[PDB]
């Protein structure tokens, strides 16, 4: 070859499936070892244990690690929605956005990527919550298909899309739900815009809105022609299963105002912390 | 002994004598796109000296009540030497960067910076005060170039979290007693293997003063914050004319 | 290495000294330029008065890679960083940093 | 050219200003070719 | 079947049905620069695709009276592209080159233009007419861009040698009853292995009507003339800022 | 490796000292096999032999080809400078430029690059022919070097450039000169700009010139403090040796006009053959 | 202050490429610098 320049991670995983045992230690006294001096500028967490500060003793213990793993975190049933049909035409027509509610919402929010396969669950009654025997239909509408703009439209044919029919007096439907964004995860954080062209202050809503996350419509309707005199209320539960996620964040210590920003109220900031009269005193 | 380094890259060298480690963002060194995760099937283009080289920004005056700086990558070069070409011909994008932040003064100031790399800095308002307004950030705010913006609630981000837990986040703190320069090597983090340099960010840098500088009358009050970024494993597809934003 | 009259200033010549050493001092703007000379150690200007740019004047033509050292003389307490650039041909000095 | 990266910091009771001497060499794969006269030292008057 | 031929480079394919073959200029294709032949010590960029495809240029009109074209090597790609950014970022280039010029008309037309490449293509004046002005080319005259000029003179080549023996150089004919393009492919031929883009020019293409062209009144009276070029193994050392001229 | 893209002339030379023999062929009737008809679309020579067209016999021949060697065919010493001394104070400097009489500038500009050792001689006498006893000297002045300012200048010391000290009626002088340039090779043609910068009109004079081919200034003297009563003229003529030659190139049918540029007299363009008055009457 | 030259090269301070050079030192050898007949005397008879 006549051209000679043309020729040419840190870290691994490990099962602990208990928390670390202490080892006895006694004392020391020299010069040269110190364990408890350290440098916080190095962007480095300290070292320095149980053993090389005070003398301990022997301790084996046996405290399991399998709660705080993040699949037994997120595989809890919370509420995402609470669609209502008092809308007076016996149909709704919801926008999938799973960011209305705030406990769900700072639990996915302590990560920037996630990729995980779900769990719906749909409890439905009336406003008061009595049930009576009414026969409903929900519907998945993905982007792009047609979405229904009444109680008999054809759409409710759901020849490709997927349907459910469910009774008031049944229990509640679960399905299961893949990963199904174009992306490898989902993000809750989208620092950009979606489309190229000139940004102008009446185009700003545009800045943080991920296409890979739109999921489409979820439709819900009484099934017969005629009009039901009952008034409906749908609250649908999300569990989180097969999850990864990637990237920690700090968590929100505001309270959340719309369900696509991280806008919020800037004449009352709260303190992450509960205030006191002085520092000696507590 | 290893106070002292040497960053070398490209035609570009930089010294330091008065430093802290290397931190590697989450234990990863940046790379190129290997066959198995790449989806576009037109053959990328690696320039390698070009556009793999140390850039230095504008410079910042550190006050005594300075609140802090942000800057948004790789918006910070998509003007700037072949890099800003690069990004501006091509349709796709992928690199890895390598932060160096310097601030230096005498052995009788003192005061400390945070400086942390935080992945999809999403920004937020104060929706118009009260909380009613769906206000929205502008253009020169979520991407403000070369020359970064200042922090208005530096407490929360200007994004509704605490500055408290910032070092979650790969970091160094610029404490000036101790070190005069903090170095972040960060890989390419994303949802795809490639995107857009003028439509997305990947990251934000955050300069932000936890104790504030403080020096006696008559020493220098002149304190400068100086900011150089280098690409690291550059890549570009999809060519097309130039398209500036 | 020799030593390189950067401060070669018409207003020197009879102070002759002050032509080996330039100076440095605290800056109220940013990005100031300290000094800026010429790479051609063959030609008239700061290499004059190196023993490299007096041996190049006996011959035509020279090759090769060239080091420029630079040698702080301040105090112990004195701090500061610099930015010291070679431009390849094809233009004048630089506008900014 | 030389530049300010950040700015020269000095405390109370140290000297403002401060001078920096360059040197100037050359490296291992430097030669020279073709040898001339100079055109540093003449002579106008008879010497001595 | 030879007279078929794809030329695929980049992300750009030239299909031709009627053709010649490939003219490869002094028998040597473009290569890169070696050990042995290198003097600068710096690593040079090689970008391979966004600087190694296919360009078109602006179309002639060859009317019934043309004198002929020349074009400029590579100053007719010195604002094109990433090429074009590359040649002003850095101070030296080094590339070959394949032109392609195309030119079709029915099988009622008639007329051969020669086309050939002839380096260092120094060009001179008429000197007043009588021979006594001392007179020089303009700056649009020698470096007319990616536009071209017009020869004034084509028996003389502006530069007091005959067209008659061009073919001496390497050369194809565009014989409108035969073919309706013409190839050749150029190696880097200078006396130092890199070079400035701004400042020198290594050859030039000229295109001539030695036959003119003629048909009869009813026919495509508007016959145009096209020439596609590519860099082949483009390289650039010297990074700087961007000079244009 | 991860990444797969990452892993990645036409002629030769022969001796023929002689020219080619001719083989005896006969007739030859037949489709399929015609080497008379060509295509000189190609850019490619016609390749039909004597054999082919006609009937041949054999010709041993042995006819040399070593006269049309390019070293055989620039050897030989032609005339380049005419330096007069009439220029009144005793001395001349003259900056060397080769291309001021036409038989050799034609021979050269026959190829675009040319790499050779020169030798130097100096015919010197009288402005008639005549020789007295007169001494000279000869200096050659590299491009840097300070050049003579009178006849008693300090430069004439010649302590490192090279300096040749001759007689009148002496034999001419020979020297020895080898290959210069800063490149590889001297060229005829340089098409460009030396410098940066703006090109304006007022300094179109620039285009054209390179200095890796300017080599300096050469100077000639009587060497006596006062003045000589003799008038002097010096012929130079150069051979050419141990040459290379790249890129041969039309040669020229137009007179000269200067010594930089190829500028000709534009309202007579000389045509490159002899005019005849029809084309069937030879 | 050490009184000895600097030892950094260019392989040390850019990215460099592989230069096979054969550059001679032979005319600046100091055999070559003096071996030139240069003038050190004139001397006159009136
Ligand atoms: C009959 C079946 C109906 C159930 C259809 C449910 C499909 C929708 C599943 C989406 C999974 C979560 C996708 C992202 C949700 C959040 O709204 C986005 N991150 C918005 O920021
Ligand atoms: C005492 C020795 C005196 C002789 C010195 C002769 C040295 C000069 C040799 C030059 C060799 C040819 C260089 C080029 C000549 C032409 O003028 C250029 N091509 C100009 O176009």
């Amino acid at each position: 070859d006549p051209i000679a320049d043309m020729i040419d991670s840190l870290t691994a995983l490990q099962v602990l499936p208990t928390a670390a045992n202490t080892e006895a230690s006694s004392h020391r006294l020299g010069t040269g070892v110190v364990p408890a001096l350290q440098a916080a500028e190095t962007g480095a967490s300290s070292n320095a244990s149980d053993k090389n500060l005070i003398e301990t003793r022997c301790v084996l213990n046996h405290h399991s690690t399998q709660e705080t793993a993040i699949g037994n975190f997120f595989s809890r049933a919370g509420l995402v929605s609470i669609i209502t049909m008092p809308n007076t035409d016996g149909y709704v027509n919801w926008d999938i956005d799973l960011m209305g509610y705030a406990q769900l919402r700072r639990k996915c929010e302590l990560f920037t990527y996630m990729r995980f396969d779900a769990e719906f669950t749909f409890v439905v009654a009336k406003p008061n919550g009595v049930l009576v025997p009414q026969l409903l239909q929900y519907m998945y509408v993905p982007p792009g298909a047609p979405k229904p703009t009444s109680r008999d439209s054809f759409a409710w044919q759901t020849a490709t899309n997927p349907s459910v029919f469910v009774k008031m007096t049944d229990p509640p439907a679960q399905v299961s739900v893949p990963f199904m964004s174009p992306a490898s995860a989902y993000q809750w954080f989208y620092d950009g815009y979606p489309t190229f062209g000139e940004h102008l202050q009446a185009n700003d809503l545009d800045y943080g809105q991920c296409p890979n996350n739109m999921m489409g419509t979820f439709s819900i309707r009484t099934v017969g022609t005629e009009k039901s005199p009952h008034s409906i209320t749908l609250r649908v539960y999300m569990r989180i299963k097969h999850v990864r996620a990637w990237i920690p964040r700090p968590l929100r210590n505001q309270p959340y105002l719309f369900k696509t920003n991280p806008n919020y109220k800037g004449n009352d900031i709260k303190c992450t912390s509960t205030s006191r009269d002085k520092i000696t005193t507590l | 002994s290893d106070r002292v380094a040497q960053l070398t890259i490209g035609n570009s060298t930089i010294t330091t004598q008065e430093a802290a480690n290397i931190v590697i963002a989450y234990g990863e060194w940046p790379e190129y796109c290997p066959d198995t995760d790449a989806t576009a099937v037109d053959k990328p283009t690696r320039p390698d000296v070009s556009v793999n080289r140390f850039f230095t920004l504008d410079t910042k005056s550190w006050a005594k009540d300075s609140k802090g700086w942000y800057w948004k990558f790789p918006d910070v070069l998509t003007e700037v030497g072949v890099f800003g070409q690069n990004a501006q011909f091509h349709y796709l994008y992928r690199s890895g960067f390598c932060v160096h932040v310097q601030c230096n003064a005498s052995k009788f100031h003192q005061g400390a910076l945070l400086v942390a790399v935080l992945p999809e800095y999403v920004l937020g308002t104060i929706a118009g005060g009260t909380g009613n307004e769906n206000s929205h950030p502008p253009y020169a705010t979520t991407q403000p170039g070369q020359v970064g913006a200042v922090l208005t609630h530096p407490y929360v981000l200007d994004a509704g979290i605490p500055l408290s837990q910032l070092t979650v986040c790969p970091h160094q703190w610029i404490n000036l007693r101790t070190n005069n320069c903090a170095t972040i090597i960060v890989p390419y983090m994303n949802t795809v293997p490639f995107d857009s340099a003028l439509n997305h960010c990947n990251f934000g840098l955050l300069v932000i003063p936890v104790v504030p500088l403080d020096f006696n009358a008559g020493a220098t009050s002149e304190i400068p914050i100086t900011v150089t970024i280098a690409p690291m494993c550059a890549e570009f597809a999809g060519l097309r004319q130039a398209v500036k934003q | 290495e020799t030593i390189l009259e950067v401060n070669n200033l018409k207003t020197n010549e009879t102070t002759p000294m002050q032509r080996l050493c330039f100076p440095v001092s605290v800056q109220s703007k940013t990005g100031e330029l300290c000094a800026a000379f010429r790479a051609d150690p063959g030609r008239d200007g700061p290499w004059q008065s190196t023993i490299l740019g007096q041996l190049c004047r006996y011959y035509t033509q020279w090759s090769g890679s060239l080091e420029v050292t630079f040698m702080f003389a301040g105090s112990f307490m004195a701090t500061g960083k610099m930015l010291i650039a070679y431009t390849p041909p094809g233009g004048n000095v630089p506008a900014d940093r | 050219t030389i530049w300010y990266q950040t700015n020269y910091v000095v405390p109370i009771g140290a000297p403002t200003t401060a001078y920096i001497v360059a040197l100037a060499a050359a490296q291992d794969n430097f030669t020279m070719k073709l040898c001339k006269d100079t055109e540093d030292i003449e002579q106008t008057a008879n010497i001595q």
